[PDB]
């Protein structure tokens, strides 16, 4: 599976594309 | 927070899914 330092949307795309349609929490630190 | 394991490094489709549903 893709782990290859993906950031911003490209995290939030990997994160979906694991969980699908069940909804998942995401968060970056400002 | 998920970005500080796979952005900051290399993780896991099953760390992925420690934020899913």
């Amino acid at each position: 599976f893709v782990n290859q330092h993906l950031c911003g949307s490209h995290l939030v795309e990997a994160l979906y594309l694991v969980c699908g349609e069940r909804g998942f929490f995401y968060t970056k630190p400002t | 927070g998920i970005v500080e394991q796979c952005c900051t490094s290399i993780c896991s489709l099953y760390q992925l899914e420690n934020y899913c549903n």
